[PDB]
This record gives C-alpha cells, structure tokens and sequence, in this order.
C-alpha cells in the first residue's frame, strides 16, 4: 500500500522524466521488445524495428499514462479505469508481462537519473508500478 | 543454454569494469529493501530496522561481495554453470528453503544495479544478455527440486 | 476485483463450512505442511506430527480470521489489519506461501463439498483467497 | 527429478480411474475461467464469452481431453518425461509463447479437479506426489529457455 512517503518519492522521480515522456517511453519498450522478446507478440500490427514511429508514438502514450496516474494517485483505479478494460477485457494481457515492463522502465531511469534512484525511491517506484500492474489487469484478477 | 558468441563478450567485457564491491553491497541492500519479507533469512546480520541501518550494515555489504563473486565464476565458466553452482544449490534449497523466486528478484534488482552503474553503456542488447545469464544463474541454483 | 457476484459466491460457499472451521483449517495446514515442505520453517516451535492439537488449535483460528474478513468483504484490509502487521512485520511471511496456503484450502472443499465448487464459485474463491493474500502481506507490498 | 517407489504406486493407482475426458474438459475449462487471459491463446476455439459457454464450447472439451492424455502419456514414461515433452515445449515455447507461469497454474487446477473427483482418497501424501508430477511436467515444458 502507498505511504505518504511512497507518494512523495514517485512524485519526486516523475517530475524528472515528465520532461522527456516519448524518449523514455520509447527505450522502455524497446529493452521490453529486446529482452523479453515473447512481449512482441501483442503488437503484431507494429513496426517493431529500432526507432519506429510507431514505438516513438506509443511509448508517449504509456507514459502519458503513467502520469496520470501519478497525479490521481490516491484513487489510481478511478483514474485508468478505460485503460483496465483494454488490457484486461479486450487485449487479455498476461499479467506477467506487466512486471516486464516495469523493469525495463525503472532500467531506464537508472540509466538516466542514477542519484534519483536511491533504495528507498526504487522501492516506492516498485510498489507504484506493481499498484498499476494490479489495476491494469484487475478486471480479471 | 546455448550462448551466441555476441553475448559471451557482452557479458564478458562488462564484467572487467564492475566493482565488485559496490555492485554486491548495493544489489543487496536493495533486496533487503524493495523486497523486506527477504530480511527473515539474514536476521544473523544484525540491525536492518532501516533502509539506512541495512545500507550501513558491514555484514550486508561483506555478503554483497560473495553474491556477486559468485556471479563473476558463472560469468568464467559460462558452460560450466551448473557444476559451479551445484553446492550453492543445495544450501539455498536444503538448508535454507528460499523459495526460487527469490532468486529471479534478485538477479533483477542486480540488472538495474549495474544499469545506474554503466547508464548507456548498458544496452537493451547488453541488458538481454545479461537477464539471461540472471535466469541461468537462477535455475542453476533452483534445481535441487527440477 | 471483487464483484457482487464474487460476494455472494464466497458466502454461499462460506456457510457451508463455517460449522467445520477446526476440522477444514487442520486439513489445510497439514496438505500444505505435506506438498509445500518449505512452510514448515515458519513453525518451529509447534509439532508438526499429524493431528497435533497445536495444528487444530491454528487451523480453527486461521479459518475464523478467513469467516471475520468475508463479514466485512467491503473492507477487508480494515478487518485485518493487525494480521497485516503479524504477518508482514513481525513474521515476515514469503508472499508466496500465501498462494500455497490458498491452494490448499481450495483443495479441501474440492474434497469435501465438490457440487459446491463449481467453476464460477472457484474463481471468485480464488479471486478473495488472493484478495486476503494481498492484505496480509500489504506491508511490504 | 527422482521417483521413490511410493511416489509411483501413489501417482499410476490414481490415473487408471481418472476420467480423462471429464476431468480433461473440466480442467481445461477452469483455467480459462479463473485466468481469463489465457483464453488469448483458444481465440480459434470460437465462442468463450461466458463460463456457460465455454463449459459448453466442443473444441475446449475436445483439446482438455487431448491435454489430459499427454499427462497420462507422462504416468508411463515417468522417467522418460523430458523426451515425451519436447515437442510440446518447443511448440508451447515457440509458437505460442504460452509464459511457463501458466503451467504451473494449469496444473494446480488440475490438482483441485482431481481432488473434486476423487474426495478423501486424494489424501495428503497423494497430492504432494501430484503435485510434484505437474511441476516435473511443467518444468519440461518450460525448457526452450532453461
Ligand atoms: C504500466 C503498464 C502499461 C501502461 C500504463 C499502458 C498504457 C497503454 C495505453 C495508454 C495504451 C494506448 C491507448 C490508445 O492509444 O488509445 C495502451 C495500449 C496497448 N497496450 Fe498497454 N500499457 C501498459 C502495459 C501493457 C503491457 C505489459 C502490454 C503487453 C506486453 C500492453 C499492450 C498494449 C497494446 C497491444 C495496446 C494497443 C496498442 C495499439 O494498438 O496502438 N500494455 N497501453
Ligand atoms: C540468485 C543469486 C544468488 C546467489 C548467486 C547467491 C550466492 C550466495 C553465496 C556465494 C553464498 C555463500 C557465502 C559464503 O559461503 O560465505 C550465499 C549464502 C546465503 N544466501 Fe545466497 N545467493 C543468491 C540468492 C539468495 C537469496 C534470494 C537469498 C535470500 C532470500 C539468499 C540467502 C542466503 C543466505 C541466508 C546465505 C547465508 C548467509 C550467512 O552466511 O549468514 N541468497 N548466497
Ligand atoms: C489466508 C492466510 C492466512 C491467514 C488468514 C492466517 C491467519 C493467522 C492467524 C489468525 C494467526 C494467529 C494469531 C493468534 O494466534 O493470535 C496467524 C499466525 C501465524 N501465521 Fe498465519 N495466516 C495466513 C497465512 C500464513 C502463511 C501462508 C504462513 C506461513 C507459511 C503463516 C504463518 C503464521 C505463523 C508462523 C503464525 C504464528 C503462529 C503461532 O505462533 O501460534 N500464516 N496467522
Ligand atoms: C502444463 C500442461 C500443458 C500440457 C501438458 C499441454 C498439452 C497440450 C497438448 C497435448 C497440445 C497439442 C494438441 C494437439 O496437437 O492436437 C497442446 C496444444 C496447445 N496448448 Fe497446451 N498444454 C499445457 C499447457 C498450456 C497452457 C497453460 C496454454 C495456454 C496458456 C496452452 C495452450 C495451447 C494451445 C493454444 C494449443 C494449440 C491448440 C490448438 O490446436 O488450437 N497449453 N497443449
């Protein structure tokens, strides 16, 4: 469950990536699409190559997202229930596959904003990605 | 269990330039705090009533070492993972019961480790690599039940 | 999530094993002390033979807490909250071994009243005993 | 990944009462009901928009009966088990790209379809030794990667 202290570390770590929401967006899914190959197949309709527009656009999105999410983050359910029934209902996600890409992410902001990525940031960021995990897919779990 | 020679000197030539010493203090300390249910097995290690008591602890940093030198002859004996690990095995499953997905926790807070310790240097195709050599580790260790 | 229907499925379910909380919480005990050797290393101090009193006495307080959190369904981090903290804080319990303990009791009702698990019942069974899961080790989550 | 006597008689007396294709189709069924992502994988078995439905769906009863009888195929080959698989794992693996996670709960589905079915006989001592079948079983599945 998110503290109060949890609340204010992803706030923390989110205000230095708003700035660079499509770049991020875009290298977490990469590394997603690279190392967990398997994740390829829920975008068959995609240009899966290095530097697509395609990956560029939606990695904007999911961020996007993640904001939102950070902004309403007391009622976070509330505030991605139309993005629940598209993962959950329509696309049938694997919820496995949530995990994966919350690595990848939280791989990328290491990688860019190492000092902003102390122990106990990382354990707020774990447990706001693996509350939206849980939303994501709650419509079946 | 087959390794693309592209992987053997990604792996390989990332290997020289890690600290041991830090990448292992702060891999694990990482765990004990992301991860608190995992402070039951360490409670010989003495105070880890904070994040700052466990980051300061010398015996977490001393075990951190170990964990990622044991890292460094899996990395030595790519082909000869399991012999290398088959004691470790043992120990973890027989004598202390840590559940095997403990172990895939682990090797992924070691991934971001060595990511904030490398930043770019560390691609999505290094970063492939080396989350296989973590789930190879991980199921070298988790075989004492296979 | 828990649905209307999920609610009405776990009372429907939970009635007709109220009245053998001692009997159903030792079996459940001692199938998961039997198919999941590792949880035995979180009872040291109890004897862990076969029909032991301390396993009867456990098993009936266990399933009195599982009765107590389907009676305030609504709230069911509120009505265990101080397991949370036992359990998380002080215990330090594997996540893991929740969905062991879950698993096993479903198997005892398999056992016992199969008409009554049907295929829908189960999934709402399964979606509270991980509802539960979630509160008692939500500390650290 | 060794099978003491006991183990055996427990495991082979219980499947020759096994109604492969009830308890086949009930299992199939359950994991699409409880685990609703996994029917991504059946969308060629048509209509699966309801629990009724899919308890009532030919091709889910069908394939559970298929997937019942590659069990049975492992009762007999009990030591055999990696080479009677491994054309499951690479289509599993490779074509589907079915997460090894979901093995593991098919075949916990699979222990509580067989307790339904077979009550108080299903004692404790029965179920650790099928519950360690389903892991061997998932575990040569899961192999693609290792
Ligand atoms: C933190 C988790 C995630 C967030 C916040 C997220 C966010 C989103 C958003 C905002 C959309 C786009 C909606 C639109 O364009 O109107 C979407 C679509 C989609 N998501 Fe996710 N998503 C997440 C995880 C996943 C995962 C793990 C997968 C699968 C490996 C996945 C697969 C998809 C697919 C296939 C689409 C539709 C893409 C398209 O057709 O353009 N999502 N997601
Ligand atoms: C997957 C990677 C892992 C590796 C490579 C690893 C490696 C090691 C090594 C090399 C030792 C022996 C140290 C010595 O003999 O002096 C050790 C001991 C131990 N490991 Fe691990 N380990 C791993 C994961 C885990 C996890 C996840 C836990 C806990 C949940 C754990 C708990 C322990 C404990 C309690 C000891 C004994 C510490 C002591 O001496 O007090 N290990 N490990
Ligand atoms: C649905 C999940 C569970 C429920 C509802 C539950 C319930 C309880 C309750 C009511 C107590 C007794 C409190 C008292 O006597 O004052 C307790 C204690 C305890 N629980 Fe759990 N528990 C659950 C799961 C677990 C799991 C999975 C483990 C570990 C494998 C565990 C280990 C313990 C231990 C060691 C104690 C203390 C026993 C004693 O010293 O008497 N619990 N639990
Ligand atoms: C761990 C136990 C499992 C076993 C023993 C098993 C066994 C089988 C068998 C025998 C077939 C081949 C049928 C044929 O050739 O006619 C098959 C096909 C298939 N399996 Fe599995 N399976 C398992 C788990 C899974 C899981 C968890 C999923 C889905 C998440 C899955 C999805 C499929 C699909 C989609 C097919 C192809 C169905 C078709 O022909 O349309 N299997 N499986």
């Amino acid at each position: 469950v998110l503290s109060a202290a949890d609340k204010t570390n992803v706030k923390g770590v989110f205000s230095k990536i708003s700035g660079h929401a499509e770049e991020y967006g875009a290298e977490t899914l990469e590394r997603m699409f690279t190392a967990y190959p398997q994740t390829k197949t829920y975008f068959p309709h995609f240009d899966l190559q290095h530097g697509s527009a395609q990956i560029k656009a939606h990695g904007k999105k999911v961020v996007a997202a993640l904001v939102e999410a950070v902004n309403h983050i007391d009622d976070i359910a509330g505030a991605l229930s139309k993005l629940s029934n598209l993962h959950a209902q329509k696309l049938r996600v694997d919820p496995v596959n949530f995990k994966f890409l919350g690595h990848c992410f939280l791989v990328v902001v290491a990688i860019h904003h190492p000092s902003a990525l102390t122990a106990e940031v990382h354990a707020s960021l774990d447990k706001f990605l693996c509350a939206v995990g849980t939303v994501l897919t709650a419509k079946y779990r | 269990v087959h390794w693309s020679a592209e992987e053997k000197q990604l792996i390989t030539g990332l290997w020289g330039k890690v600290n041991v010493a830090d990448c292992g203090a702060e891999a694990l300390a990482r765990l004990l705090i992301v991860y608190p249910w995992t402070q039951r097995f360490f409670s010989s290690f003495g105070n880890l009533s904070s994040p700052t008591a466990i980051l300061g602890n010398p015996m977490v940093r001393a075990h951190g070492k170990k964990v990622l030198t044991s890292f460094g002859d899996a990395v030595k004996n790519l082909d000869n993972i399991k012999n290398t690990f088959a004691q470790l095995s043992e120990l973890h499953c027989d004598k202390l019961h840590v559940d095997p997905e403990n172990f895939r926790l682990l090797g992924d807070i070691l991934i971001i480790v060595l990511a904030a310790h490398f930043a770019k240097e560390f691609t999505p195709d290094c970063q492939a690599a080396w989350q296989k050599l973590v789930r190879v580790v991980a199921h070298a260790l988790a075989r004492k039940y296979h």
